[PDB]
């Protein structure tokens, strides 16, 4: 297609190498034109053939070791992004840039970059990367994945604590196994600060991971009964907040069986 | 005397083909098929389920916008695989619609709900490059499956079921 052209021409763009110390407007410029170009690239891989196509170019390549560690916060939040966008849910471009070693330096990324953005999109990436793909969650799990995970939603940046929330109520439905090592963390506690904020839509996501760490589990059960939190009076108050309301729906479902079983 | 059956579930099209090979000899004996049966069929099942299921939470009617409706189906093409080896699988979109970003979830089995019909409509094709082919389905010596779109579950198991077994 002329998409594989258009790419490999964006391609081409990213390739050449930063100008020889240029000044301003040659920097400024130099840069619009990659960041066109990334972007671009992003749109074009939204569709599993394209972002095929851009792996078999050594695209992912040029993406993992040179651009996501790039100086320029907007080359590298629009690399995640790219990164991401290719990946989600297709186990062969996931495989490959999980073997260009990416999670480290995505995880490196969320855990400590100076632009909010960044470490959003990075979070996004990495998410695309370990969710149903099994390889990816061991290179997690072994990256102390759980732990950059919950600093970020302790980070004062809602993207974040929305994605991780989302990311967990994932990884915990295709794996109860790892209920133990998350309670043990306090992610209970942590999951329960996320309600007390202001209601939005995640909240579905934290009152639905917080409802598979309690399902069949009286560890987690018990951090849920743990009175510091109280987290009854809390689920009863928003228990009632989600009523006439059909776009919360699955949150009262969680909500919910929640109280259900942690409190009768 | 050997009756293969060929079932080809493409992106678009669906094609069956009954085809003998003996003495040597290798002839397609019947053909039959669906045009308007496919991969993007599937795709777009699971488009209006979430189309549908984001007027829910958003008050917010993304159709008309084909731009973001064409985001959604190849998210959802995504998904679709993945539910071909997990039982579920997630979508994150960022910015789908007037700046919202998008998460949902869907099960193999909602999916399979999703596209009940669908799937059952693929066996019209088989029965009747049977007819076609004076053949009875157990004459039938080997299946074999071409076609991204026969790794979906549900499609070989509906398929395996007709041949009982
Ligand atoms: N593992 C899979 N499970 C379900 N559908 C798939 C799979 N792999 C490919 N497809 C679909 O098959 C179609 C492409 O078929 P083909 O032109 O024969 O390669 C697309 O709609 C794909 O999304």
């Amino acid at each position: 297609r002329g998409e594989v052209e258009q790419m490999k021409s964006c391609l081409r763009v990213l390739s050449q190498p930063m100008p020889p110390t240029a000044g301003e407007a040659e920097q400024a410029a130099d840069q619009q034109e990659r960041e066109g170009a990334l972007e671009l690239l992003a749109d074009l891989c939204e569709n599993m053939d394209n972002a095929a196509d851009f792996c078999q170019l050594s695209g992912m390549h040029l993406l993992v070791g040179r651009y996501l560690e790039a100086g320029a916060a907007g080359l590298r939040w629009r690399a995640a992004q790219l990164i991401g966008t290719c990946s989600q849910n297709v186990a062969a471009i996931q495989e490959q840039v999980l073997g260009l070693g990416a999670l480290r330096k995505l995880l490196r990324l969320l855990d400590r970059d100076a632009c909010d953005t960044v470490r959003v999109k990075a979070l996004f990436a990495i998410s695309c990367l370990v969710r149903e793909q099994e390889a990816g969650l061991l290179q997690f799990l072994r990256l102390d994945g759980f732990s950059v995970l919950m600093r970020a939603m302790q980070q004062q940046v809602q993207k974040l604590k929305v994605k991780s929330a989302f990311l967990l109520q994932n990884l915990l439905v295709g794996h109860p196994e790892h209920k133990g090592t998350l309670c043990s963390m306090g992610m209970v506690q942590q999951l329960v600060a996320l309600v007390r904020t202001e209601h939005s839509p995640f909240h579905e996501h934290v009152l639905g991971a917080l409802c598979s760490l309690v399902t069949d589990f009286p560890q987690g059960v018990r951090e849920c009964r743990e009175p510091e939190l109280g987290l009854e009076e809390l689920l009863r108050h928003r228990c009632q907040l989600l009523q006439q309301h059909e776009e919360y729906q699955e949150e009262l479902e969680f909500c919910e069986k929640l109280l259900q079983t942690c409190f009768s | 005397e050997r009756n293969v059956l060929i079932f080809d579930l493409g992106g678009g099209t669906f094609d069956v083909s009954i085809l003998t090979i003996d003495d040597g000899i290798f002839e397609v004996k019947a053909t039959a098929g669906d045009t308007h049966l496919g991969g993007e069929d599937f795709d777009n099942r699971l488009v209006n389920h979430f189309v549908e299921e984001f007027k829910r939470k958003h008050k917010k009617d993304i159709s008309q916008n084909k731009r973001a409706v064409r985001r959604l189906r190849t998210a959802c093409e995504r998904a679709k695989r993945t539910l071909s080896s997990s039982t579920q699988a997630s979508l994150e979109i960022d910015s789908l619609f007037e700046g919202i970003d998008f998460y949902t979830s869907i099960t193999r089995a909602r999916f399979e709900e999703l596209c009940s019909d669908l799937f059952r409509s693929t066996l019209e094709p088989v029965e009747k490059a049977l007819r076609d082919a004076k053949l009875d389905k157990a004459q039938i010596h080997d299946l074999v499956l071409v076609g991204g779109s026969t790794r979906i579950p549900k499609v070989q198991k509906l398929l395996q079921d007709f041949f009982n077994g």
